[PDB]
């Protein structure tokens, strides 16, 4: 509840936007291989 | 191995169930992985394309964007394709009385859209005359003039409410 | 010009790395004139209505419009084989064995 | 035991996840509201990225 | 001029595809390298039938 004062923008002071980032890509992918098994203890 | 048409004595453990668990978890991890990763894919995207609706909004308000973008209410200028930025200075809420009219008493026909108040920086400071802005700023020039209108109902933020006026007058 | 041996074609920069071809931003001409344009990879500061000059990006500073979602993927994780006691262990609870006795 | 807890931890990523793919269509439905006059203020850089 | 259908305008997303896919449901077999059975007449001899 803070009221605020504001004075006319200078050119001192310049921010800028940021650039959009280089989104991340979905993993290479596993390659599986099928295939026949009989396992053995 | 298949692909579709387009001398020592080894000792078994007596437990399969770290293998088992080996599964449940390569499952669940790489279900969790895909999707979080196509989240945040997404995420990233998403404000990839926001940033298209940013641009055209700090055109529309540059003082509201720049208060979030930045962090802290700051007031901002458009020059040109970057804005220029200032610190806004903070004001106790008691400090700021409302002036009833809102009518110019020096040109007939023409009244200010946006209600007029005055406001010291210091509980001791002198009083000065401006009006009020939109969320809670304060404007030293009085140059929201519009011509008047029959049916003025208006609502505008104060303090933490809202302040009513009808016809040009609180 | 739009090839490099093509003739010189007047206009104004736009938004964006855009080039219009129609001169027609006016405006009155008003003091204490400073204006920015991205310009390539960086920006272009003019004064009062006159080149000043060019500007890294970087020089600039550059506050975030993004919200930092920080996803980090569930590392692979190996699950060793663990017995509170092997097989032999349990054979050899046993006080005697009537095989081997 | 494995059943028990594969299916709590399913039911329970699904739950949310269906949650985020339900918000994530309400949040562009929700968008388009703004899209739709972000177009109109400048069409270039709306369409370069639609 | 004419009205028209309007699937006769090309159409371009102002959304973002964000692809969530169930968990599918998974069943554990009563898997069990040895059985109690196994285990019991891995012994040479046992006692109780002998």
């Amino acid at each position: 509840a803070n009221f605020y004062v504001c004075p006319p923008p200078t050119g001192a002071t310049v921010v800028q936007f940021e650039q959009p980032r280089r989104c991340p890509t979905r993993p290479e992918g596993q390659n599986y291989t099928e295939g026949i098994a009989v396992v053995f203890k | 191995p298949l692909l579709s048409n387009t001398v020592e004595r080894i000792k078994t453990t007596s437990s399969i169930e770290f293998a088992r668990l080996q599964f449940t978890y390569n499952h669940i991890q790489r279900h969790v992985n895909d999707m979080l990763g196509r989240v945040a894919i997404a995420w990233c995207e998403l404000q990839n394309h926001e940033l298209t609706l940013w641009n055209e909004a700090r055109k529309l308000n540059p003082n509201a964007i720049a208060s979030a973008t930045v962090g802290r209410r700051v007031s901002a200028r458009m020059l040109g394709d970057v804005m220029a930025v200032s610190t806004c200075v903070p004001v106790a809420a008691d400090n700021v009385i409302v002036q009833n009219s809102m009518r110019i008493s020096s040109r007939p026909g023409a009244c200010y859209s946006r209600p007029l108040v005055s406001f010291r920086y210091e509980d001791q400071g002198p009083l000065v005359e401006g009006q009020l802005g939109e969320n809670n700023e304060l404007r030293l020039t009085r140059d929201a003039i519009e011509p008047c209108t029959v049916g003025h109902r208006r609502y505008f933020t104060f303090g933490g409410g809202y302040v009513y006026f009808e016809e040009y007058a609180y | 010009r739009y090839e490099d041996q093509g003739p010189l074609v007047e206009g104004q920069l736009g938004e964006n790395n855009e080039l219009r071809l129609t001169r027609d931003a006016i405006e009155p001409c008003t003091v204490g004139h400073r204006r920015y344009f991205t310009f390539g990879g960086g920006y272009v500061y003019f004064e009062e209505y006159a080149y000043s000059h060019q500007l890294s990006r970087a020089d600039i500073t550059t506050v975030s419009t993004f919200i930092d979602l920080n996803i980090t993927m569930l590392e692979d994780h190996e699950f060793v084989p663990l017995e509170v006691y092997t097989r032999h262990e349990i054979k050899d609870s046993g006080l005697l064995d009537y095989t081997e006795v």
